[PDB]
DNA sequence: CACAGTGCTACAGACTGGAACAAAAACCCTGCAG
DNA sequence: CACAGTGGTAGTACTCCACTGTCTGGCTGTACAAAAACCCTGCAG
């Protein structure tokens, strides 16, 4: 991922960190298999709900993520209080 | 019975195909007997003077300036200086260039690639030189430009890390270029002296102040590697004076002396590194 | 035999006169047959095709400056735009102004007080 | 799915030439018409 | 006894808008020479 540590984290290192393939280099670190699957799945959830509030006007640019956002967040929160509680 | 046609300067350059046929043929036929392929001048001498035939002068200034002296627009060296020395970003400069060109142009500034092409002369690894005697344990190749200062670190994992990035001129080349840049001031200094020309060419003495100092708190870039510390070290020199000795007696005789050595304007960077002053290792490497 | 002939670039006007007399006459005759005889309009146009046959861009410019035009002065508002949008310091800008004005100027940029 | 760039690269676009085609512009013309 | 800036001002200084005549310098046709720099050929070692 070609990333270097930060004191305060700028949003740019947040855009490199948030991507799935960034979660790939870390997925290799965690020995546990189902954990490895869990946080990966979490991150894909996050990629699905991020453009809603990131994008300028989701009503056109990204409609399907918007309509599914409630359900998607439900799923997310469930996964957190499940394995990460 | 034919056709009325309006005047030429309103038609497209294309529209022309019909009108110069005979002149293109006549200049072609002409070129072989008196030149052989010298296209520029035949057109130039008839035209300037043909204008000043039914003359108000106004044009003669603009036309006599037009080709060889100087600019017309602005000579690329003047452009280059007016970029480098007012601190214009390349993209910023080009931005301006586009603007001045599009609006009322008649563009003045020269485009980037012709600045770049006017560049190669000022940088080192250009001007030929030779050393008497030949330098010890140094390559004799004089064309070398900016060199990665790592200077052949084998970057084998097994060895000391190659971590530090650096760039440096080959010292001697940087010298001959910095100094030949002073050709103007050294010759004018010589003429102030009213000193002999052909005689006493070789008796010179050059005094170079070199300085190296560290700089901390320099952030770094995510990048592809290699990992490198924050702090940067800038190694630079400046030519303080240049003097003459021959025939003999006569002390040494100053010619050029830097008038304001503390200025930013005269300091010549040579080696640029990312190194902490504290680690001696990579510093001496 | 004959003297070692001229290398262009070295002379004043009347060696130039029979250097081209017959071509200037052919030109007079041409302007006369099809374009009545208005030499200025004819001669200015001549350069373009000889140059632009294999050329520059520079040629489009130097020649395009001619009699019409011009600039004159870049309107002070455009110049001002160039200044604040390329982030030029007043002293840096004025630097540029002085420099472009002294060389070949024909000053282009407008002075500070007018900005 | 921030955005103005960050230089030098890449080669996209801008050029000629005759050889000849075609279309269109705006005249003159002759044709067939009250 | 760093240095190369940093913008607004008031300072100064210069250089411009109309009215006019007058001047020198410069161009156009061919005629008229004297220099300019070869190369000839001529007369000599």
């Amino acid at each position: 991922m070609k990333l270097k540590p930060v004191m305060r984290m700028n949003g740019n290192y947040a855009r490199r960190l948030m991507t799935r393939e960034a979660v790939e280099a870390v997925c290799e670190l965690v020995p546990s298999e189902e954990r490895r699957e869990a946080l990966l799945k979490l991150m894909d959830l996050y990629l699905q709900m991020k453009p809603v509030w990131r994008s300028t006007c989701p009503s056109r640019d990204c409609p399907d993520q918007l309509c599914q956002y409630s359900y998607n967040s439900q799923q997310f929160a469930d996964l957190l209080s499940s394995m990460f509680k | 019975g034919g056709r009325p046609r309006q005047h030429l300067l309103s038609l497209t350059r294309r529209a022309q195909k019909h009108r110069l046929r005979d002149l293109k043929n006549q200049v072609k036929t002409f070129a072989e007997k008196e030149e052989g392929g010298d296209v520029k001048s035949v057109c130039l001498t008839l035209f300037l003077l043909a204008l000043r035939a039914g003359n108000e002068h106004k044009q003669a200034d603009e036309l006599e300036a037009m080709m060889q002296g100087r600019g017309f627009g602005l000579h690329p060296a003047v452009c280059l200086a007016i970029r480098v020395n007012t601190f214009l970003s390349c993209s910023q400069y080009h931005k301006m260039y586009r603007t001045v060109k599009a609006t009322s142009g008649r563009q003045i500034f020269q485009p980037l690639h012709t600045l770049r092409n006017a560049e190669k002369e000022l940088l080192p690894g250009f001007h030929q030189f030779e050393w008497q005697p030949a330098l010890k344990n140094v390559s004799t190749s004089w064309d070398v430009g900016i060199i990665d200062g790592l200077s052949g670190w084998t970057v084998s994992v097994d060895d000391v890390p190659a971590d530090t990035i650096s760039r440096r001129f080959r010292y001697d080349v940087a010298l001959v270029s910095a100094l030949k840049d002073l050709e103007e001031d050294i010759m004018e200094g010589l003429r102030e002296r009213a000193l002999d020309d052909s005689m006493c060419t070789s008796g010179f003495t050059v005094v170079v102040k070199e300085s190296c100092d560290g700089m901390g708190d320099v952030s770094e870039k995510h990048g592809s590697g290699p990992a490198v510390p924050e702090k940067a070290v800038r190694f630079s020199f400046t030519i303080m004076s240049i003097s003459i000795r021959l025939e003999g007696e006569d002390d040494g005789i100053t010619i050029f002396q830097e008038q304001k050595p503390n200025s930013e304007l005269s300091c010549r960077p040579l080696c640029l590194m990312f190194v902490d002053e504290s680690d001696h290792e990579t510093l001496t490497a």
